[PDB]
């Protein structure tokens, strides 16, 4: 009775279709499978000791997509109207296909990830990822500083900047340590400094 | 005041009683079995025990017998209540109905009287003349029978003899003549009296004092043949009848006393005779042409430990135990080779004397799970009690990494689903799955080169499969495929959906509406919606036409579960759920009411809805987390109704109880996928898969409490939970006879490794005490360390303290002399298990019993003999005082939360200390300055403190609001009938606020729980009004049931709440409610207690 199947097939066309996947989502190109054949493709085509090694098969993928997001990022210009704004629309592009890479390795999240846990998640691996090659460890980290005390501190004497883009700014900041590490400091001596001589010029 | 609400998660299992007779009917052998509360009638069929009434007394069973007065048909029942509530019940069976009529009852506690040592004894004259009862020293009362009373007044005849053992009604008597053993400074001597009804007073007896055995306690009255009576003791068994007297010392019975008895003949030729050991012995009257020749004692062979045995017919003996699982056994005519004729046909799982319990979150659920030191010398076993659904695996086959499971009927007569089929990766396997065989043979019309997302059984007389390419409708009878749809662009289906009538599924981002027609599939509908579909249901349900009006969609990027009208693919509505994760099932299904929708997101998140027929919208949101893992949701049909599997690492039966939506555990390790299957060699059953295999099996549905057993084969006494290392410490104690030797193969003896305590500090039967580390998956002994010589373990606490990292076993000791009445010497022993070894790590020789630890905040606090002292773990890992506290006769229970230390004392109660770290000293905030004898104690709230005085009774205490300030205000009391124990906080399950178990000697487990005032206020009531409504056994009222007492006190309840009585709300009729709630409508109150049941 019912002689076995073969599973040949099933392993080797896989982590093509992974990093395909993973070109997919990331940069925005387009799928041929509405992205549910591909869950179901996680679903089935991943197993028992099939999950680590995919991890490490998307996680390097990411992580160069990641590191390629880096060169418009390692600059010399100093708008801090406009660099912001990059970096803002790279947070959410980031966002977009980390959620959607989410959308399809949720399989990975309730088998192993969200079922065990050993890992960084998606979430925690995209972070670190977008953190350690755009925000942190750069001069953009200084800079980003450097220009969102103007923003407030323009903001601090008249004029409304962007509530949004000090709002996702900040966001960034927080969920990345970068607003509960050290980057509260600039944020509260230019405070210091600068209603000091507010109060006692107007006194 | 305090609003407390008790009830009872597992009801008591100790027998503490049991009686045969002919109680429901004149033909009917019955067995009785009182267990504390409780008294279970069965009917002794040829084969086991067949139950047919349990009823809750009002009461501790504490005297049980039956007895037929001249005329009567059948046996009437007299109990006596530990309360001292009399009651002569009688059986009336009215066709289905069963009622237990009360024909007569009163209260015979006199006002004052010292209970007797040897506890209430009730006889009843073998003629039923009278009912003697010996409740307190020097008094005997009677309650005549023959003045046929309706309230049984009972009269007291002065009793020369102030200590009496044990005492019967003789045989073959003109007079009620009592025989009693009494013990007096010149020995035990065996008296008789008549008893005169007519004169309320004792006359001189048959046959004159005689001086028997100094260690007699057992009285046996032999009938009327023999007559006289055999009074068993010690190293003897003696026999009078007042010229006759035959003694014989069998050898055997010396090792253990003889504890009770069961006269096996009507004549009394043979007596069953059960021992403290669990030995079982027959004592054989040979009878001379008649007189006794000569006594006999043969010991049949070991049962469970005694309290009390009664023998059936044919053989079977029931040993209703107190201390360990009451059993079923048979006495064969030849021994088993092993010497022996007890053979265990039934055992009957007793949660036995709790002598502790911890409550961990076992398997990483949120779910409680109780494990409890349950049992005694023989009979001591770990007990694990959970809550969740059971079923059993008969058919497994293991094929790796199922993604698949429906039920086909093969055999297109048949509506039963002789068929499975299974889908892994690329491919469809079939089985046969013919009777209870199961192999693979394949059927024709469905492909083994595709995956398959569906297949079923669908109308016309079709079968139907959905694959990963295209859908196959195949006509069962005839042949293989005539009707075959595929995608025009030839795109895989990436969800699917089907039905017994239509088909719907999805292709990326748009979908496809086909319906089944004979030999045909005609597709009708489509749509491009914005994103790809995640999941779908279209399941008709209330049908009643032939086709679904509804469906529902998952759509990726906007995640919502949203509606679509079926015949338009149009939004009816459209519900975001938040979240970057799709949803990976949706199902709709009816729960005894409407359409309800399941749509869960990938981490168990479930969303509940009430979907209407006509609009579809989705309201009701509520939300309820199940497991981590993504999740599917398949029906199977029960007797009753629908009934949802959830297939997660936390597989969760989902039902609707009484309108109410449960959400059940099932105790299975992992399901992938399941399907229902109803074969001819599988009923109802469920197909259950895992990764590996495809276990199958069917499911009680009954909820019931799930008990694990461990034999460990000697004593436990504590247990703790290290999580940090997987394990439980249990110290343990077993009995050793000679040195010493063990008198039998105990678990400490048995274990992977051992070790015994080699200290410098100190230099018949014994008791030696074990730390025992048990496996928290396999429960079996990791390690067992031995103590000293006459060391004692009393207190366990698994804790890390001070600063270090590691997490310590902490035993504390005592030195166990016989030549001392409190020991003077102990020690606190720091044990560390890593590596499979148990290494002491620090030792601390303390002057007294360490009868209690407790980690608090970081340091140990130890309970030595009066004194409460605090340990502080210093970085050269040994204990240093910190400070002392001595205002205590004995502190014998401690418990923490935050600075608050509650001391529950061996008689002055409670105390609530207070270390203030300020200073680094302990503070008397407030005493209970009543005279309760603690059992057990816990702390409720901030200022709230359950105690358990050792007369079966709860209060909480409750620090006030001047000196008067350092008085504790007992704010509730009530009477629970039983010896708590522990206390502990935690639930069995996923209005109230907390949640206290506590374990009994009686095996029960209850449940306290804070209320607010308002509902406080209303059960009461209620409560008021179910005791106006519901009737009692022993027409017992149950505020006298419950008022606390004590041999020095005696108020009624208050602040606590009766949760028994309160859900018995629910097992009456509509009238009996509407009589209930007279003056808000029924139904409130019926949800009221429905949501008060949820808790256990």
């Amino acid at each position: 009775r019912d002689r076995p199947r073969l599973p040949d097939n099933y392993t080797q066309d896989t982590w093509r279709k992974l990093h395909e996947a993973v070109r997919a989502v990331q940069s925005s190109t387009s799928i041929r499978y509405n992205l549910e054949e591909l869950y179901q493709a996680v679903e089935n085509l991943c197993s028992h000791k099939v999950s680590p090694m995919l991890y490490k098969q998307l996680r390097q993928a990411c992580e160069d997509h990641v590191q390629a997001q880096i060169l418009p990022f390692r600059e010399d210009s100093l708008d801090s109207v406009l660099f912001l704004k990059k970096i803002n629309t790279c947070w959410q592009d980031h966002c977009r296909q980390m959620i959607m890479i989410r959308s399809i390795f949720l399989f990975l999240d309730r088998t192993y990830v969200l079922q065990n846990s050993t890992l960084p998640s998606i979430w925690d691996m995209g972070l670190e990822l977008f953190r350690t090659h755009i925000i942190s460890d750069k001069m953009v980290q200084s800079k980003t500083i450097d220009g969102i005390l103007l923003l407030i501190e323009r903001e601090r004497s008249g004029e409304a900047v962007d509530r949004s883009l000090l709002r996702s700014l900040l966001g960034m900041l927080s969920d990345l340590q970068v607003y509960k590490d050290s980057f509260e400091l600039k944020f509260l001596e230019e405070t210091n400094c600068l209603y000091a001589a507010e109060g006692q010029r107007l006194m | 005041m305090s609003y407390n609400y008790v009830v009872t998660a597992q009801k008591p299992t100790a027998v503490n009683g049991c009686v045969t007779g002919h109680f429901t009917s004149a033909e009917d052998l019955n067995l009785l079995i009182a267990k504390n509360t409780r008294l279970e009638i069965y009917v002794v069929t040829a084969e086991g025990l067949r139950p047919v009434k349990e009823v809750g007394m009002y009461g501790k069973i504490a005297v049980m017998e039956l007895f037929r007065p001249k005329g009567e048909s059948k046996d009437l029942l007299f109990i006596l209540t530990a309360k001292y509530n009399a009651c002569i019940l009688e059986y009336k069976q009215s066709g289905e109905s069963i009622d237990i009529i009360t024909r007569a009852h009163g209260n015979v506690q006199d006002r004052i009287g010292r209970p007797s040592e040897t506890g209430i004894i009730g006889i009843i004259d073998p003629e039923c003349r009278m009912i003697g009862l010996r409740l307190y020293d020097g008094l005997f009362k009677v309650i005549p029978l023959d003045r046929d009373n309706k309230e049984l007044k009972a009269f007291n005849i002065r009793l020369e003899e102030l200590h009496v053992i044990d005492v019967k009604f003789l045989y073959g008597c003109q007079a009620p003549t009592i025989c009693f053993v009494y013990q007096d400074p010149q020995g035990r001597h065996v008296k008789t009296y008549e008893v005169s009804l007519r004169e309320k007073e004792f006359n001189k007896g048959p046959w004159k004092q005689e001086n028997v055995e100094a260690e007699a306690s057992m009285v046996i009255a032999v009938p009327e043949p023999f007559g006289g009576a055999i009074i068993i003791g010690q190293e003897s068994i003696t026999y009078h009848n007042g010229d006759k007297y035959l003694a014989i010392a069998p050898p055997i019975i010396k090792q253990s006393t003889i504890v009770c008895h069961n006269r096996v003949d009507p004549n009394g030729s043979r007596y069953l005779l059960g021992d403290m050991e669990g030995r079982l012995f027959m004592l054989l009257l040979e009878k001379e042409e008649v007189t006794l020749k000569d006594l006999r004692v043969e010991l049949l062979g070991e049962t469970s430990i005694a309290e009390c045995l009664t023998y059936l017919d044919n053989g079977v003996v029931f040993v209703g135990s107190r201390l360990g699982d009451s059993q079923l056994v048979k006495l064969n005519v030849d021994s088993n080779e092993q010497g022996s004729y007890v053979v265990a046909m039934e055992t009957f799982t007793n949660l036995g004397p709790i002598v502790d319990m911890c409550v961990v979150d076992l398997e990483r659920q949120g779910q409680g799970q109780l494990v409890t030191c349950s049992g005694a010398f023989k009979e001591g076993s770990l007990r694990i009690i959970r809550n969740g659904i059971g079923i059993h695996e008969h058919a497994s086959i293991d094929l790796p990494g199922i993604k698949g499971l429906w039920p086909l009927r093969s055999d297109p007569n048949r509506e039963t689903d002789d068929t499975l089929v299974l889908s892994f990766v690329g491919q469809t396997r079939v089985l046969m799955l013919n009777g209870e065989e199961v192999e693979e043979t394949e059927l024709m019309g469905f492909v083994d080169d595709q995956q398959t997302f569906f297949c079923g059984n669908v109308a016309h007389q079709q079968l139907i499969q959905i694959t990963s390419a295209s859908v196959r409708l195949v006509s069962q009878e005839p042949k293989a495929l005539v009707s075959e749809w595929k995608e025009p662009q030839a795109k895989n289906i990436s969800v699917a959906s089907c039905n017994s009538s239509q088909v719907v599924v999805a292709v990326g981002r748009a979908l496809y509406y086909l319906q089944i027609h004979p030999q045909e599939l005609r597709q009708i509908s489509h749509t491009e919606m914005e994103h790809e579909v995640a999941c779908l249901d279209i399941t008709p349900l209330g049908d009643s036409n032939g086709l679904s009006p509804l469906c529902a969609i998952g759509l990726w990027t906007d995640i919502s579960a949203r509606i679509l009208k079926l015949p338009s693919f149009e939004l009816l509505h459209k519900e975001m759920l938040g979240g970057e994760i799709i949803p990976r099932s949706i199902l709709m299904t009816t729960f005894e009411s409407s359409h309800y929708l399941l749509c869960a997101l990938g981490d168990g998140a479930l969303f509940y809805f009430g979907l209407n027929i006509e609009t579809g919208l989705l309201s009701d949101r509520k939300k309820v987390t199940l497991g981590t893992q993504p999740t599917v949701l398949r029906t199977f049909r029960s007797l009753s109704t629908t009934n949802v599997f959830a297939c997660s690492d936390r597989p969760t039966v989902i039902y609707s109880s009484n309108h109410k939506l449960v959400f059940s555990n099932v105790n299975l390790k992992e399901v992938n996928y399941m399907c229902p299957l109803n074969s001819d060699g599988y009923p109802d059953s469920l197909a259950l898969a895992n990764n590996s295999t495809l276990t199958i099996g069917t499911i009680d549905e009954i909820q019931k409490l799930h008990i694990r057993t461990v034999p460990l084969y000697e004593s436990p006494r504590k247990i703790c939970y290290q999580e940090v290392s997987q394990c439980f410490g249990v110290l343990s104690s077993r009995i050793e006879v000679q040195g010493t030797t063990a008198l039998r193969p105990s678990a400490s003896t048995q274990a992977l490794s051992s070790s015994v305590s080699s200290s410098k500090l100190f230099s018949e039967e014994v008791e030696v005490h074990n730390l025992l580390i048990i496996d928290q998956h396999t429960f079996e002994v990791l390690h067992a360390h031995q103590f000293l010589q006459n060391e004692y373990a009393l207190s366990l606490v698994s804790c890390k303290l001070g600063k270090d990292p590691n997490t310590y076993f902490i035993v504390g000791t005592a030195m166990v002399y016989p030549e001392e009445a409190e020991p003077k010497q102990g020690r606190i022993v720091v044990f560390q298990y890593s590596d499979g070894k148990l290494q002491t790590v620090a030792e601390k020789e303390v002057k007294g019993a360490v009868y209690s630890m407790v980690e608090f905040n970081g340091k140990l606090l130890a309970s030595i003999n009066s004194t409460v002292r605090l340990y502080e773990w210093t970085t050269e890992k040994e204990l240093r005082t910190e400070c002392n506290h001595y205002n205590n006769i004995m502190a014998l229970y401690l418990k923490t939360k935050g600075d608050f230390i509650l001391v529950g004392d061996l008689m002055r109660s409670v105390l609530l200390l207070a270390y203030k770290p300020m200073e680094g000293n302990f503070e008397e905030i407030a005493r209970d300055f009543n005279p309760n004898w603690m059992s057990a104690v816990e702390i409720l709230d901030d200022d709230n403190f359950l105690g358990a005085e050792n007369a079966f009774n709860l209060f909480v205490c409750q620090k006030d609001s001047d000196e008067e300030r350092q008085h504790l205000q007992e704010v509730g009391l009530f009477h629970l009938g039983e010896f708590v124990n522990v206390f502990c906080h935690g639930s069995l399950v996923m209005p109230t606020q907390g949640s206290v178990l506590f374990g009994t000697v009686n095996g029960m487990i209850g449940l306290v729980t804070s209320l607010s005032e308002s509902w406080y206020n209303l059960l009461l009531d209620m409560q008021n009004r179910l005791n106006k409504v519901i009737k009692s056994v022993g027409k017992i009222e149950h505020s006298f049931w419950r008022s606390f007492h004590t041999e020095r006190k005696t108020e009624p309840a208050t602040g606590f709440i009766d949760g028994d009585l309160i859900e018995s709300f629910l097992d009456i009729s509509r009238p009996k409610m509407q009589e209930v709630v007279a003056n808000a409508t029924a139904d409130d109150l019926i949800k009221v207690v429905e949501e008060l049941t949820r808790i256990h």
